[PDB]
């Protein structure tokens, strides 16, 4: 339909999600529009463990598409993590930067 | 083998006209077996026929896609066109422009399935 | 001479009180397809992460159907902070897809 | 009114036979013969089976048509995962003027 | 220059006072005429345009039956009158049968079966009719001379070339004059209305298989034939002639339809032309048109510009191309600009007389760089000899 | 009584002294035997099963190019070695053509162009082969007699019938002795090794239609041949004979696929006959056997069985059933259980001799009920004349 | 007494030793049966019933055109197409049609032109098929003898009569014994079977006339030819004699339906004899059967009874009736009940010798009252003679 | 000259069915310009056709009337008949059995009327 | 929908011209030609006019028939006392399918 950017959600990693010495982090731009969105870790200083998968076409006609990140265990805390999606359609450029899961509340 | 092609605008404003055109690999409008026919595929429903041109340009279409479809045929180009003006959030579907049955069929005989063009009608 | 059982994906989020532990588990279950083959692909939004998916190979079932269980591992913070976390199985080279927010079903 | 009903989970066992029953009306399934369409992932519905009985140049073998009333049958003898797509069934409505396509099966060779 | 390397090239030397010259313009040959006072222009009809080609009655290429049933009449108990039997989409077949006592009639004898069912015509081959008014012959002419190798067979580019050029002849414009940039203005004279018999023969399409089948044989072909352009339920002129109902020795009169005779097409399409269809305008790449060459507006170009200066240097060194013609390709390492190449072709260097004709005769350099690469030809006598290029 | 009333119907009287009559077991026909102490049999050959039929060389019906390219090397430059061209999937053709200065080539003659392409048959008829050890004709007896007119055609039941039953010779099973409840025991001495040239004939299959052409038109079928049972990769004898390379004036060799071949196959299929398979047993219904009918142990049943009391009433009075053979139905009103049927044809009513002989002889009725129908039959000389069914 | 007044009467004298007797049963003739020891008996085969008169393929009489409308193509623009000449109701007649540039097309030719009309049969004469067992004659039998003048013609009761009945032969019931009361029991012996070609002729009817025509002129019949009991929509076999598309000289070709054929039907249907119909059993009136005359139950009633006593006077004088025949009219006038007429035929009245055989032998007066009215029949010879009624 | 008599019972009870048959002097039902027609012509009312028998036998009638209405012939009698099954007060009226128009008349044309018989239907 | 709109009132003087007109609609007026049914007070219709035009045979040459759109006109010129009667137009109707006669004339020649 309209063009439109999708949300920039940040997909943090815990303890939960951590085996090893390895934990995932992530990022998810949904409800996107046109499909030709890329997605950059760390502004590309994080590449290794970086898998960017294609897309996925939701029923309101918004794609969503993102990347993942395996990243340091002991880095999660000491390293920030922000993801960059760039949209081609509607110049859509946002970075978000994935937290740690302070579950304190 | 003969193969068709649908592209085109796949997202579309509310009240607009979407234009789909099919593109024909191993034929042309003109051939002795040739009726094609556009069938609009919307998600959540089955492919219902929306227009089906002949080889002399002129073809019928479904009566409820009357008031808005239009089937265009580029005989020097050997493509066909399936048109909507004034499409709404219904309009949006699958638009293959498959070359329909041949010259005893009455009945339609989708032996051909195009590049099937989905539509997106939003606002 | 197997019949037509297709496989079904059910996707569960994190609870509260894994959240309060500082962690997040999304199950993802294939079940009842027919033959046991599905391939278990997670992600955060839409894109595939490649950490904390341990997924299961199909077993056959006493129905004759084949079920996987897949689990992404995430955090508090991975639910909260992600507006979407998807899983897709892939089976006959169909795929089926579900998707699950934390901030829509509270 | 141009609605088939068919059976939309499909699954197949490794050289197993699936049937896909596309259900229609006596104007259209039993006015005529209905072919179906099977779509992959990426590409539209290509022709098997013409007039319930008759499959079309280049199908399966273990495809197999049958007509029964308003009722469309699809056999898959010895299907594998390449069997799997969207089989939908489609015919043409004397009542309504227009060919409809069925509710589609979704097959899964798995 | 697009003619020479022809294997059926033709060499046109004199015309009728250089007014005209009466060709044989053919769909797959090119003819090269070489003049007195012209350059050789190498003129080819390679594109053969029809357009509106109107359908005609096409038969049916593979049918099949409908729901086929009987109607059964005891003998002396009336004849079969079927309900599908009236109707115009069945095609049905009555014959005698046995209907005895134990046949369920009332009397041992010959009772009447009638078998019908929706023959319909699965796919059907469409012969299209051509006007004499939708032909037109697109001939490239090209004028041999200040080419290199590199335009010989590279025609991208007809307009902005100035050495080769294509024109259309229709039989609305039979006569056009080809204004040839430096060598004049070629006049072509071809005659549109004398065709290559395209009255006599249809264009049949079958499986997007363009056929130039005889009017006789397109006429002649045996199947459900579909009258005009009714796409809807279709007449099928003789549409009894693909399905054979079988009577049994019993009351079964099983009604089978024949296989698909696009087979028997292609064998009955041997002894056609296969053209082909570019939408509108089906591309017929054979034919025999006579053409008027107007040579009176061809002057020989570079005339007045004079010899080149030195350094013809014959790279990419030639043979005969398959007709005696020696294509020299040289590059002239000099900045004379329009300069002439020098070139000659003898045996006896001591005498340094003419040897043989030129086929690109007046051969001039165009290009005003330091090394310019050119494409000459000549036609020396039976055997080998010396070629010099160039003075020293 | 499943004889008399076919048109083709064969009237057998008189036998070598009652122990051996040579007839014809035609598979279309049926032959009704009349003998001196025993009652009318029909015997029709109708049943033909052949089973365990071996698959034989199966021609392509309809083939088609896979993706087709062309290796070129230039005249004195090569020739072309496809790297497809050593695959076997895919059938190439080499051929000369043009290659020059223009056409690529270093020097202008007839480089060597080689194009290749997946020729993959898409559907092929398969001719089964048919040993002398897998055929198997089923004949039904049926003994003309106590039998109303449901039972001329009522053929449901001939295990539990007595009157009519069906056997099944095979070339390994040749002597067989069915017996006939009351008539005794009617010998088969049908010789199944001499059958209807089955060694000599092959029963192709092509969509389904089954047909029973010869050995030497199955052998000579020009499509690409798979050998055997080897049903992955097919070998494609003759598989080059489906696609044809026409190569174009210049470096286009243009492989194009012949049409489907079932309608030629039909075409080619005209004179031979049409077989049914029903499964692993082929049904053919036509043939000629040669049967021995052995009539020692065929007797006559209620032959001491006394005449009828009265009420032979002519329901459903019948005429000639087209071989001057009068079928008479008759409601035998009378509790008389195991009564013969008085019955007599004359012209003369005043004599009260007998007229002709009858088809049905020794007309017995068999039922103990009040109205009883059975069905007679006799054959009267050349006219019309009077048939008094009982006394008074 | 019903066969004396007969023009065409056949007098039966001497029979097979009185057992059998060969007769004519004609349709439209009565044959009067003189024996030696029974009364004259008169057969007449008047009533002849055909019953269940199945339907044939009736031709149309009065066939009309519906809205015609033309589909005309150009000169090479196509064959004419019609909408309704694909419709099995519209009949269509396409032909060539000049087409010009005045004329609409685009080039001076022939184009096509298909007209098309609902070519309906407002009538059409229908053919029953009689088959062979329908047909029942009604033969009246009167035994001349003690009757009146009233009742030679007097036909109303013939079951209560005792001198006259009627008795229907049919093929089902060819044998009958008619019991005469007083002259005992006239054995019929009819062959119903052997009938006046009753299997080779039909029965039209248009307009309420029934008329038997043969079968080979009912098969001939060139009109719109409805099937069987199709009522509805008829086929119209041979449907396109009835009308005519005479094409102008222009673009008109007009469909003219032809006139009413019921005078052409009349105009042949003067060979055929013209039946009656009485609903479902038609009366013919004609024929000609073969009946076999039983005198052997046949006695002389009243040979017991004595003469009579006096008073034969002679009132209404008879002459020769047509044939020799000369019919005695009586009034007994005295009460001797059952007595004898003792009268006397000769010309020598001096002699009283026997002179002439008589007609209505044994003539016996029955009633007993004053005045019997009587009706005697004698046969003398050629002249005339005295009639001696009574003595003195 | 031809003539239509149609007669039969005239008071019909109601849920009856009223059966008219039409004599036919001059003629018969297999002539060659015969389509014998009934048509109801209740009081009040002008006249509607309620079936139209034709040579052959069967023949085509009003769809108001299809429900109840039934066009017998007899054709070794040489007459026509119009039964009406379930009748009711509404389906009383005259019932001529007229020979209608002829062969090009694919509309009617009754150029000879029947007897006019007369129905009533009461209880 | 099958009602004919006829004058019910027909008088006539004698030897005069009386006009009935016989109203029906483009489908079946306008559509064909609609004659007339002339009934006897003991006798049922008899035809007079066919086509609008064309007066059937025996018909009386008074009798006048003209045909303008749906409405039919019927002139009785030299009108009698044996001119009374019931004189109802019908026609055929396209969108009926069937004919339908008008609603009549009492013609009464006093």
């Amino acid at each position: 339909a309209s063009t439109k950017g999708p949300s920039v959600f940040p997909l943090a990693p815990s303890s939960k999600s951590t085996s090893g010495g390895t934990a995932a982090l992530g990022c998810l731009v949904k409800d996107y529009f046109p499909e030709p969105v890329t997605v950059s870790w760390n502004s590309g200083a994080l590449t290794s463990g970086v898998h960017t998968f294609p897309a996925v076409l939701q029923s309101s006609g918004l794609y969503s598409l993102s990347s993942v990140v395996t990243v340091p265990s002991s880095s999660l805390g000491t390293q920030t993590y922000i993801c960059n999606v760039n949209h081609k359609p509607s110049n859509t450029k946002v970075d978000k930067k994935v937290e740690p899961k302070s579950c304190d509340k | 083998q003969v193969q068709l092609q649908e592209s085109g605008p796949g997202l579309v404003k509310p009240s607009q006209t979407l234009s789909l055109t099919c593109a024909v690999s191993g034929g042309s409008i003109s051939s002795g077996d040739s009726y094609w026919s556009w069938i609009r595929q919307h998600p959540g429903k089955g492919l219902e026929w929306i227009g089906s041109i002949y080889y002399s340009g002129s073809t019928y279409y479904n009566p409820s896609l009357k008031s808005r479809v239009t089937i265009p045929i580029d005989t020097s180009k050997n493509q066909f066109s399936l048109k909507l003006s004034s499409v709404t959030a219904a309009d949006t579907a699958v638009y293959y422009c498959a070359r329909h049955v041949g010259d005893l069929r009455v009945n339609d005989a989708f032996d051909i399935w195009g590049q099937g063009t989905m539509v997106t009608v939003s606002s | 001479g197997q019949p037509k059982a297709n496989p079904t994906v059910t996707l569960f989020p994190p609870s509260s009180e894994e959240l309060q532990a500082n962690k997040a588990t999304l199950v993802c279950l294939i079940s009842d397809f027919y033959p046991g083959a599905v391939t278990v692909a997670w992600k955060a939004d839409s894109s595939p992460v490649k950490a904390g998916v341990e997924t299961t190979t199909p077993s056959k079932q006493s129905n004759n159907k084949y079920a996987a269980s897949s689990y992404l591992s995430l955090t508090p913070e991975q639910w909260k902070s992600h507006r979407s976390y998807s899983c897709q199985v892939t089976h006959e080279g169909s795929t089926v897809e579900k998707t699950v927010a934390p901030t829509e079903c509270s | 009114q141009s609605v088939l009903t068919q059976p939309p989970s499909v699954s197949a066992a490794p050289g197993q036979k699936v049937t896909i029953s596309c259900s229609g009306s006596s104007s259209n399934i039993g006015n005529n013969f209905v072919s179906w369409y099977q779509r992959l992932p990426g590409t539209p519905p290509k022709l098997l089976i013409y007039d319930s009985d008759k499959r079309p140049s280049g199908i399966p073998d273990r495809f197999s048509g049958s007509k029964s009333g308003t009722s469309a049958t699809l056999g898959i003898t010895g299907l594998q995962t390449g069997d799997e797509g969207d089989y939908y069934c489609g015919t043409w409505d004397r009542s309504l003027s227009v060919v409809v396509f069925g509710g589609g099966t979704k097959l899964t060779v798995l | 220059i697009r003619c020479i390397g022809v294997s059926n090239r033709d060499f046109v030397e004199g015309m009728s006072g250089g007014t005209w010259v009466d060709v044989v313009l053919e769909h797959g040959g090119c003819v090269t005429v070489m003049a007195q006072d012209k350059p050789t222009v190498d003129i080819e009809l390679v594109t053969t345009t029809v357009s509106n080609m109107a359908e005609v009655r096409s038969y049916c290429y593979e049918a099949s039956i409908s729901d086929m049933a009987s109607d059964s009449r005891c003998p002396t108990q009336g004849e079969a009158y079927l309900d599908k039997q009236s109707d115009t989409q069945y095609v049905c077949k009555r014959t005698l049968v046995d209907r005895g006592w134990g046949n369920g009639c009332g009397l041992f004898g010959k009772g009447s079966l009638v078998t019908c069912a929706k023959f319909a015509c699965s796919k059907k081959m469409t012969g299209k009719s051509i006007q004499p008014e939708n032909l037109e012959y697109r001939i490239m002419l090209s004028v041999h001379g200040s080419q290199h190798s590199g335009m010989i067979v590279n025609d991208t580019g007809h307009e902005t070339d100035e050495n080769r050029a294509k024109v259309e002849i229709t039989p609305n414009s039979p006569r056009a004059e080809a204004t040839l940039g430096g060598f004049g203005s070629l006049g072509l004279d071809c005659e549109p209305r004398t065709g290559l018999d395209f009255s006599d023969l249809y264009y049949l399409t079958m499986n997007n298989k363009h056929w130039l089948v005889h009017k006789e044989w397109f006429h002649d072909i045996p199947l459900p034939w579909h009258a005009g352009a009714d796409t809807g339920t279709p007449h099928w002129n003789n549409k009894e002639a693909l399905v054979e109902f079988k009577d049994a020795h019993a009351k079964r009169q099983t009604v089978v339809v024949l296989g698909s005779q696009e087979g028997a097409v292609h064998t009955a399409l041997a002894g056609a032309l296969e053209a082909e269809m570019d939408g509108a305008k089906g591309r017929l790449s054979s034919g025999h048109l006579k053409c008027r060459l107007k040579m009176d507006k061809l002057r020989l170009k570079g005339v007045s510009y004079s010899l080149c200066t030195a350094a013809f240097t014959f790279t990419k060194i030639p043979a005969e191309t398959l007709h005696g013609t020696v294509t020299v390709e040289v590059q002239y390492a000099g900045t004379d600009g329009p300069c002439k190449v020098p070139a000659q072709m003898a045996v006896d260097m001591q005498t340094l007389t003419p040897v043989g004709r030129l086929i690109t005769a007046n051969p001039v350099i165009t290009e005003s760089t330091e090394n310019s690469k050119m494409m000459l030809e000549l036609d020396p006598p039976f055997g080998d000899s010396y070629i010099v290029i160039g003075v020293g």
